[PDB]
RNA sequence: GUCUACGGCCAUACCACCCUGAACGCGCCCGAUCUCGUCUGAUCUCGGAAGCUAAGCAGGGUCGGGCCUGGUUAGUACUUGGAUGGGAGACCGCCUGGGAAUACCGGGUGCUGUAGGCU
RNA sequence: CUCUCGCCCACGCAGUUUUAUCCGGUAAAGCGAAUGAUUAGAGGUCUUGGGGCCGAAACGAUCUCAACCUAUUCUCAAACUUUAAAUGGGUAAGAAGCCCGGCUCGCUGGCGUGGAGCCGGGGUGGAAUGCGAGUGCCUAGUGGGCCACUUUUGGUAAGC
RNA sequence: UUGACUGGGGCGGUACACCUGUCAAACGGUAACGCAGGUGUCCUAAGGCGAGCUCAGGGAGGACAGAAACCUCCCGUGGAGCAGAAGGGCAAAAGCUCGCUUGAUCUUGAUUUUCAGUACGAAUACAGACCGUGAAAGCGGGGCCUCACGAUCCUUCUGA
RNA sequence: GCCCGGAUAGCUCAGUCGGUAGAGCAGGGGAUUCCGUAUCCCCGUGUCCUUGGUUCGAUUCCGAGUCCGGGCACCA
């Protein structure tokens, strides 16, 4: 497998598992949330992510890496179902391999050039997150040391900002429980469904 | 090398705009293209009997010759390092008028009577047409209040 | 011993290079390629047009 | 209180499905005309599957349609040998129901070696004046909420004509 | 719990025409039927619509222009009665005796009157007019079932023939006019003066005196109430071809004779639905807070 | 104030459900002798006029679903031209001009042409 | 060679803009919009797959995993797309035009209808900026290119 | 005499004639032994015209019948089909079934596509015959559209 | 150090028709015989390589990974 200095900076098109590559393996990370799933919305409050600097390409392999060495950290110090890590982007572009030699010059040289497919990489966008942990707010000061500690598998540079949502939802942690309270948000699960004033009024009248 | 096919680079504008497929409204047979009408050329999908080329789709040409189902147009072709006069049949339903020149055709009319307007009147109406000019030497009015202090916001993440 | 496929590098400026032309439409373009049946009555109305008109033409003009 | 909204026997169709056709196929055709009067007409399968001895376009059933006066006739026919009992479950969404019978002597058939034993599907719709603009050309139309006729009101039906059990296991 | 039903079916859904989900036409017939070959320009290509109804038959020259139909004359059956036929107004006696009156009166507005009187007495067989030569033409004209099954002996072909017999120009074939033997290829022409003058609605009286009388009552009831007796059914028809031919002009009632204007219920505000729903949030808010701690 | 016949634009007209429908009409409906067509007069075709607005149809209603249209998003994202601009690079900032899209929020909910009838 | 300017308006033309009017499916965006991918839980329950018991047994009675369904949520698309730029493309900006009168026709046809054609007359100042154009003949050399912004394809990358 | 292309040549392959989608940078054009494919056919109907009908799929039901037989209702914007490779297109249809047929005929030009603005091929709009189908307007000179093929010289048959 | 098919009881091997995992050796237990040889019969033994996808159905089909053996082999 070759360094991840080849397959960096972000150059062909996305070029995606389609039925047009059909010969791509998988990839390194399968399953991507990892902390307690099972959570409800007002179980923990904070989150963080990490953000990205750079617009350049992650491994499928350096998202495993990552997380193990996130959610290691955190059943050290906050304990096994007590946060709830989310690695949030995909890795969807298939990278290829010019396999040539398969000490020789016998095979080819450049004549028939196009690459078999070698592994699975995915896009990042400047300002987008990639990994992002929730937790109780006793636990600010490990956020950062467990991201931290993940940020060193990655290549690039990537910044750690504690965000000012209530968890993995989109609304703001300062108004949430003021705004959750009366009517306007519902928690299923891991997250909240927001209720508009505007559709049909039986749905209103199943509430209250 | 590139398939020097008919209907080649269409995949997209020989197609429907979206959410109007099926048969076509009738009012498009029901137009009216003399001689010398400046007709523009967009040709659809769902008839496949006359449609011209992908090199005229979105061109605009002259009618030269009406026939029961369509209509010889005179278009301009830029091929390589000149121009050619050219004349396809094209049918009924891939044109449609160009309302290029019936924004020239409301002033010819509403100049011509202007200008017999100023003979009787004595005057020098000037109805030819100028580009903008330079905005005129106006007045604003801060009445009572005082302009708003506006500052740049910090950046926060 | 490979050489290079195909380029329009300098070839849009040796177009220019004498001006790119409009074809110069001019004045009572040719009947050429319209349809027959229209064309055929027409010249039946030009060539009776000088004939039989004149007398009951200019009398009306 | 209702006036012309009531439910009536639209029509009653019939079939028998043999898994194949021929000798058997054919004299079945007999035993379904004598039950209505009117010929038979001929389906065919479009799948072949290799596991049932069928074949694409091979005559595998008969089935025939019979409407008005005569459908009842051949109704109260099977609601006999059925004992005037169906269950809750052959009411359909719809409200149209059928139950099917084995052994189509137990109806009226004289019994003849040559011919065998066949047994019947009899499946009624049920309707009311108006639900023709379903299936009329010119003006097509949907039927309303209000006059189509739902499973429960099938069921209040051959409980009042009838008076049938309706054996809610 | 069952299926994925629609929920953005309705996102992606493009309605057929205002015509079509209606049912009248269906716009395959009607692009052939109606737009002129356009070497000629401006000249209209002239229909003959013609609508069978329950109780009524609708006959109708129109043509086409770009802000929707025009149409040049029309005639009824609502109006017949007025000629003598009192009573039967969709047989196909009335079909005819619609037909010959839609084109009297469009030749009595075009002023060809004299000239192109057709086919006086009836036979059923093909009329087929001319055009007689230094005077106009005759009127040129389409047929259009529309939606109907253009079957043999359709009533839609009885007012195709009193066009024709009355003077307009219209290509047709004897091959579905009643009086067709299908198996053979002859057009017994006297099949269909019998068909025209409606003596088969006459025998289907006649059928009904001597067999049975109580359904001859169900059945004609209306025949019977004024007085029409089918021996004398004949006659009144030919008595009405006369009328029709000396007297189309469609004098109209005078219209006016009222004003009164309210029948049906118009569309409530913004404000006056708005104020709804907070009455309606009110008594639910009523019914919660009072009648469940009572 | 509406309808029928024929239409133009083709959801501001559609979909689902619920109320209302004077008069004309349009319908459902009543029949199978002829015309015609079916396994079945259900459809199609043909004779009617005993019923009925229950359906269709027409108006109206739904903190309605869609569709239409405007705010926000947003001068954001991209982008024309320019620099001996930054930066190891990736890319970023500026000058000069243009300039989107969704979530989210608001408003709408068929208009009319020719001919004819009711009020 | 044909002409245009030598001394209240240029015949004309244009690697340009303004004024209008058409064209397009890229960048972005989208997927709680279709197609193709894809992560998580919540609710609901016909059920089957499999357990837990009251039990000779009973879809008599009670829980869980899954499957499905519904409303949400993460992530994408050179060979997907509702939406959609910027730059760009075509046309128009008059006398070859506009209006009026008449007449030919074998084409068209209810029709002194339709549409072309020809003849006669009536009114010239018709966006900005710049420039003199139009045409015809004979014709050599050439048919190995190479680099840079920016856009891009293959390649790990390359003074490829 | 012993082909050419070619990241030297050979071996291989066809990028040697042709079609679809992408590359391609929102007109058109545009390269590589670039990517994913297809062609050297098939069809007297799978051609032509008319009429009738609706498809995939799913739900609730119906003797043997069960995931898969047949019948029935309801829902069904195309999720099926249209010979095939793909794209476009298509719902009283261009789909399915049936009824009649041979316009898949004879003949002169014009035009488009590739383009040098040549040919072949393929296609368009006509016009002059002779016919089909249909109540009719119409539609039809092969296949719903984009590929499905071939000069001089020679031979062969046909035509006055 | 690149490709062609194979991963199955203690072994080995066929078939894993989209619907059971069965021949045969080795051990076990019988029967047979005066007693044994052979023989015969029955029993025992399958994560059918690992996970993912495609239908009341996959070990079987599809295509990833791991593994095991078998191989394309120029003038210089
Ligand atoms: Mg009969
Ligand atoms: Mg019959
Ligand atoms: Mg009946
Ligand atoms: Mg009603
Ligand atoms: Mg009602
Ligand atoms: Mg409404
Ligand atoms: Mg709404
Ligand atoms: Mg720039
Ligand atoms: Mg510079």
């Amino acid at each position: 497998r070759r360094p991840a200095r080849c397959y960096r900076y972000c150059k062909n098109k996305p070029y995606p598992k389609s039925r047009f590559c059909r010969g791509v393996p998988d990839a390194k990370i399968r399953i991507f949330d990892l902390g307690r799933k099972k959570a409800k919305v007002d179980e923990f409050p904070l989150c963080g992510h990490m953000v990205s600097d750079e617009y350049e390409q992650l491994s499928s392999e350096a998202l495993e890496a990552a997380r193990i060495c996130a959610n290691k950290y955190m059943v050290k110090s906050c304990g096994k179902d007590g946060f709830h890590i989310r690695v949030r982007l995909h890795p969807f572009h298939v990278i290829r391999i010019n396999k040539m030699l398969s000490a020789d010059r016998l095979q080819t040289g450049m004549r028939g050039a196009f690459g078999k497919p070698q592994g699975t990489v995915a896009r990042v966008h400047i300002g987008q997150v990639i990994m992002s942990i929730r937790t109780k707010l006793q636990n600010k000061e490990h956020v950062i040391e467990a991201l931290r500690r993940a940020k060193f598998k990655f290549p690039g540079r990537q910044k750690i900002h504690i965000s000012k949502k209530w968890g993995f939802t989109k609304f703001n942690a300062d108004e949430f429980e003021d705004m959750v309270a009366e009517k306007r948000l519902i928690p299923d699960g891991c997250g909240v469904k927001y209720i508009p004033n505007r559709g049909p009024l039986d749905k209103w009248r199943a509430l209250h | 090398t590139n398939t020097k096919g008919k209907r080649r680079g269409t995949r997209y504008m020989f197609s429907r705009p979206f959410r109007k497929h099926g048969v076509v409204p009738l009012a498009t047979y029901m137009r009216i293209y003399k001689k010398g009408d400046i007709v523009d050329i967009k040709g659809m999908g769902t008839v496949q009997k006359g449609m011209p080329h992908k090199c005229y789709h979105g061109k605009t040409g002259r009618v030269y010759n009406v026939t029961q189902h369509a209509v010889g147009i005179v278009v301009n072709k830029q091929v390589k390092g000149k121009i050619l006069a050219k004349r396809i049949n094209v049918r009924i339903e891939h044109i449609k008028h160009s309302k290029s020149r019936d924004s020239f055709l409301k002033r010819v009319k509403e100049n011509d009577q202007k200008k017999k307007e100023a003979k009787e009147k004595g005057t020098w109406v000037q109805l030819k047409r100028q580009p903008a000019p330079p905005r005129e030497a106006h007045f604003v009015r801060t009445n009572g209040k005082e302009p708003e202090l506006l500052e740049p916001i910090p950046y926060e993440f | 011993a490979k050489s290079k496929n195909h380029t329009t590098h300098n070839q849009s400026r040796k177009w220019h290079r004498n001006g790119i032309k409009k074809p110069r439409s001019q004045r009572y373009e040719s009947l050429k390629g319209v349809d027959p049946k229209f064309l055929r009555n027409m010249r039946f109305a030009k060539k009776h047009n000088k004939k039989g008109l004149k007398k009951m033409q200019a009398n009306n003009a | 209180e209702n006036p012309m909204r009531e439910l009536r026997i639209r029509k009653l169709c019939l079939n028998i499905c043999v898994g194949e056709s021929g000798d058997r196929l054919t004299r079945a055709a007999k035993v379904l005309e004598q039950l209505t009067g009117q010929t038979p007409v001929f389906s065919k399968a479009r799948y072949t599957v290799r596991s049932f001895g069928i074949r694409r376009n091979e005559k595998i059933a008969v089935h025939c349609t019979v409407r008005g006066a005569k459908a009842e006739e051949i109704l109260e026919k099977g609601l006999k040998v059925r004992e005037y009992e169906l269950r809750k479950n052959n009411f359909s969404d719809t409200g149209n129901f059928g139950f099917g019978i084995q052994e189509h002597i137990d109806l009226g058939i004289k019994y003849d070696p040559s011919i065998g034993i066949y047994g019947l599907d009899f499946y009624v719709v049920l309707g009311r004046p108006g639900f023709s603009i379903a299936d009329k050309k010119r003006r097509t139309g949907c039927i309303g909420a209000k006059h189509r006729i739902s499973k429960e009101e099938a069921m209040r039906w051959f409980q009042q004509k009838y008076d049938g059990i309706i054996l809610p296991g | 719990v069952k299926v994925v039903k629609n929920k953005a079916y309705f996102k992606r859904y493009q309605v057929k025409f205002r015509r079509r989900r209606e049912g009248k036409t269906d716009y395959y017939a009607r692009k052939r039927l109606v737009i002129q070959d356009k070497n000629k320009y401006n000249t209209p290509k002239y229909r003959m619509i013609v609508r069978v109804t329950n109780r009524d038959i609708i006959c109708q020259i129109a043509y086409a222009r770009i802000e929707g139909d025009m149409i040049v004359c029309a005639a009824y059956a609502h109006e017949l009665p007025k000629y003598g036929v009192k009573v039967g107004l969709t047989n196909y006696a009335a079909a005819y005796c619609t037909g010959l009156l839609l084109a009297r009166r469009l030749l009595n507005r075009f002023g060809m009157d004299k000239i192109y009187e057709g086919q006086v007495e009836v036979t059923g067989d093909e009329y087929n007019v001319e055009s007689i030569d230094g005077q106009p033409g005759a009127f040129t004209c389409y047929l259009d079932a529309g939606l109907a099954r253009t079957t043999t002996g359709n009533k839609v072909f009885g007012a195709l023939k009193g066009a024709v017999d009355g003077g307009l120009s219209i290509p047709h074939s004897t091959k579905r006019f009643p009086g067709y033997d299908s198996e053979s290829k002859e057009f017994n022409a006297e099949v269909h003066r019998k068909h025209i003058m409606g003596q088969n609605v006459a025998d289907y009286m006649r059928y009904l005196m001597e067999e049975d009388e109580d359904a001859y009552k169900k059945q004609f009831s209306q025949y019977i109430k004024n007085s029409v007796t089918p021996d004398m059914m004949e006659e009144m028809y030919k008595k009405a071809h006369a009328a029709i031919r000396e007297n189309p002009v469609y004098e109209k009632k005078p219209k006016k004779e009222v004003k009164k204007k309210r029948w049906n219920r118009p569309k409530m505000s913004l404000a006056q639905k708005k104020d709804r729903v907070a009455q309606k949030k009110a008594s639910f808010l009523r019914a919660q807070e009072r009648a469940a701690e009572s």
